[PDB]
RNA sequence: UCCUAAGGUAGCGAAAUUCCUUGUCGGGUAAGUUCCGACCCGCACGAAAGGCGUAACGAUUUGGGCACUGUCUCAACGAGAGACUCGGUGAAAUCAUAGUACCUGUGAAGAUGCAGGUUACCCGCGACAGGACGGAAAGACCCCGUGGAGCUUUACUGUAGCCUGAUAUUGAAAUUCGGCUUUCUAACCCGCACCACUUAUCGUGGUGGGAGACAGUGUCAGGCGGGCAGUUUGACUGGGGCGGUCGCCUCCUAAAAGGUAACGGAGGCGCUCAAAGGUUCCCUCAGAAUGGUUGGAAAUCAUUCAUAGAGUGUAAAGGCAUAAGGGAGCUUGACUGCGAGACCUACAAGUCGAGCAGGGUCGAAAGACGGACUUAGUGAUCCGGUGGUUCCGCAUG
RNA sequence: UAGGCCCAAGCGACUGUUUAUCAAAAACACAGGUCUCUGCUAAACCGUAAGGUGAUGUAUAGGGGCUGACGCCUGCCCGGU
RNA sequence: GACAAUGGUAGGAGAGCGUUCUAAGGGCGUUGAAGCAUGAUCGUAAGGACAUGUGGAGCGCUUAGAAGUGAGAAUGCCGGUGUGAGUAGCGAAAGACGGGUGAGAAUCCCGUCCACCGAUUGACUAAGGUUUCCAGAGGAAGGCUCGUCCGCUCUGGGUUAGU
RNA sequence: GAGGGUAGCGGAGAAAUUCCAAUCGAACCUGGAGAUAGCUGGUUCUCUCCGAAAUAGCUUUAGGGCUAGCCUCAAGUGAUGAUUAUUGGAGGUAGAGCACUGUUUGGACGAGCGAAUUCAGACAAACUCCGAAUGCCAAUUAAUUUAACUUGGGAGUCAGAACAUGGGUGAUAAGGUCCGUGUUCGAAAGGGAAACAGCCCAGACCACCAGCUAAGGUCCCAAAAU
RNA sequence: UACAAGUAGUCAGAGCCCGUUAAUGGGUGAUGGCGUGCCUUUUGUAGAAUGAACCGGCGAGUUACGAUUUGAUGCAAGGUUAAGCAGUAAAUGUGGAGCCGUAGCGAAAGCGAGUCUGAAUAGGGCGUUUAGUAUUUGGUCGUAGACCCGAAACCAGGUGAU
């Protein structure tokens, strides 16, 4: 039948204009006294899913 | 019996990342080191950990800081 | 993935929410209006037709 | 003298129990690791998972005698059935094709088939068992699988039953302070008697006794619960078990770029500092010799030589005397929004960074300042707590 | 056709029972001893409802645990469960 | 024409052979189709023809389409047939001779002698089996050999209760 | 002996995991059901071109996976690829040496003096006053050659072995084990080493009763010099 | 073919017997040289590691619905039908609900060839390619047993004390 979509993946990425995926950053939940000021400033900027990971989870997000 | 050894740390990768007479940009790393093994020359800075980086664009030259001392410089050639 | 280490979509956090009262508009550019002759009335009843 | 709730009594003891051990002595035999009788230095006997004995009993386990014998020195002969020849009938396991020798070598390290040599005319029948790693059984021993099943418990999560309280069935009167306790009968109960359906006491109804708002039952709550049920019980490893280890930092092995393993050789870390941070000024250590109220001519006074042997908070390496080492004044840059370019890298992560804007500290000024001479002091996501906010908030505020 | 006998030692008292098809024994049972529960719609067990066993029995009677003819006996400890 | 290249496991890419069915077109066949056997034939391969024997009624060729489309291994499934091999065995035991039957007799009938059991291999009956009981015929298969014989085949018969 | 009772989350047991239709640590039949198997076995026609890996990281992971490395097909950019010749440079190995930290031999030096001072002679992976041959990074520099890079479709591989060389470990043992650097096998037939995957020479498109050579050889087996 | 040491073949070769799809022909074989079956699994197998006695037949990547990529074809800032109705269970007309694309950014309000962060396009991230779309051959993936054969076990309903 119809192919199902990974609901957990749909809550973490968004598709860009050229078909790429825009993701968020990790290591930002708590324990902020153990990280430098420069580290925390640069962890607030979004990134892109790498090409190595894209080849593995491309079928998961096909309706997105 | 048993042993008390077997521990180690991940190998940090230091050395010279640029060659003599090679064109570099305005933020290229020229040398990674602990302490001072090569001094900063002209148009060369120092970081938190002792590392040498270029400030302008040009060639890379390793020179002699007198006796048993060394420096690297960047010259704005072309 | 199966077994192994933690999957990529498990070590990243969720972001944002969605709006129930979201409005989306159909966009028509100025260049697309050159079809109609000058000095005429344009209505949403005419753009669709 | 120390500790504990008290430190084994009577009996027995190289024992169905003693590793050392064939303990030591005596007896039995020509010769006795077995046997019997004693000793007590009981690794690790012991008083109802009883101790020490005991007539009769035992297809029970041990040691020694008489008689007897082919069990043996050491084998021999005879009878019958099979076997052997002829007539009738007539299977099976196994099977890659086969014209299928030995010795010394070679080989996946033990050859009918490979190399060199030596033996051997072709085809049958009766015998033996060295090989064909000979034939039946996809090794029950050992290990592996995030494979099963039975059993145990102070492993985890549940449960059948059992105990306790609140409430409904549940009524009627009185005592000091929404109740405790004591009385009564109509609810309810009796595998309690008599009568009838009925020649049946299973059942039902009636009449008398007993108990009584108790008990029994329904819903909710707390406790006990291997009686029972479903599952978990890690990896590396010169096989597995045991011992040891698992993340991070600094040296050697490591073969002068970077990288590089072993249950290889050495050590640390899970912090600290409100000045041990920033800036501006000033200064140069350790060690040795001599002299005076002699404590290490180095507990302080003074002089000379002395490029580092001293310090740098904490292991090590690399650095530092332009000091990064010691002293003083002022101060909080241990700020905010960023960030061209680069190193490392499977990913997620990690490192450095000139410059731009908004407030500032020290300095006459040029200038320096986004923690500490550098490199360890750290943990994704999910979920939850606190402070702020032009954000959303299911007809509308 | 029809018992071989004798002298000593370990275990179990005995007659009995047991792994159909590799173990018949020192293993199980046994009479005796002891502790504990039960006042009768008894305790205990099946079903966990009716209905039954116990028992058409009544503490010299029933269920359970441990030892196991007979003789001599069976010591100390109530911290822990 | 001139030069250059062409060993290969896992695996990637391309061009092809053959079988069954369908559409269209065009053919063969009792003066002999498919199938089966033989031959000294053709192409770089899977493969394609021709002739002769048997056979007795259907079958190729071209271009397209579709798929139950290709067999040496799975201690594979079903059927047939070999090797062991004229080998092991033929299931407790005493038979000898005379006369008949017969195509065929150690094994079938009749007579004599010898032999074995006799708290049983003798005589009844319960369970269970269900015609194996009787007579006359037969010898393919069953009888661990033979058989003129039989608990085996054919045709007919047989079980009688007031106790 | 006959007639009956107890049924598998269960019965019966003078108790052995003993029996319940030749089977019992949980009977037999039919269904869920084509249960699950990261494990063994098997997988059917033919030719042409190209052609591996047995590695790193993580892993309830170690004989299983994922990403990266290496192979193949198509479409793109266009000297960006490799080897030499000449300069520049970073980096302390072999060797050597005692100026530092440690070890050590024999003489002068009283404060016991083979080390608190001095003269000769030695040792070191965790010593260095010094320091090669190779290898490595670049020039935007010259001759020769044919490859490199980017984006997309499809994979396999994660058990390696021997020989030469520098080491650790063991015993300056192993056809032992773990690393670096080459060749071959794996996936390579042909010749030599008697036979003998890894040693030496050399890489098979097909056919010929043609010539010259390599490794190793020329008395006979057995081709070539008694 | 009865002096001979054999994975049974191949290359060379006298002798003897025949005559074809008529071609530098067929059958047999005294002697000489070379030569240790096939498959699977392995670093490595003649292996004394597994499998098959022999012959014949049967015996294993398929289909449905979605995604992506490559080729072909029709239209082109547009492309295109679904259910239903008519029609021979027929391939053709009607049917414009719907879907994709032409415009992105931001968690969102919202803005818009420019948006978000930010006091500030000051810098930075993602966009301004702004040519797709319907069907189908081939390759791969997902959901269904999904290349085939093979368990020790679990649950439910019944049959058994000859």
């Amino acid at each position: 039948p119809k192919m199902k979509t990974h609901r957990g993946a749909a809550k973490r990425v968004k598709r860009t204009a050229s078909g790429q995926l825009k993701r968020s950053r990790a290591f930002t939940s708590h324990l902020f006294a153990n990280k430098s000021t420069k580290q925390k400033r640069q962890l607030r900027k979004a990134r892109l899913v790498s090409k190595s990971d894209m080849k593995r989870v491309k079928q998961l997000l096909a309706y997105k | 019996s048993s042993t008390k050894n077997g521990r180690d740390s991940e190998s940090k990768r230091l050395g010279a990342k640029r060659a003599d007479g090679q064109f570099v940009t305005g933020g290229s790393i020229l040398y990674r080191q602990r302490g001072t093994k090569i001094y900063p020359g002209e148009n060369v800075g120092r970081g938190g950990d002792d590392t040498l980086f270029a400030k302008i664009d040009g060639v890379v030259k390793f020179e002699r800081k007198g006796r048993d001392k060394k420096q690297v410089s960047v010259y704005a050639v072309a | 993935f199966e077994g192994g280490q933690l999957p990529l979509f498990r070590r990243l956090p969720k972001r944002g929410f969605t709006n129930i009262n979201r409005k989306e508009y159909a966009i028509v550019n100025l260049d697309q209006l050159n079809k109609f002759e000058d000095g005429t009335e344009v209505t949403p009843a005419l753009l669709v037709e």
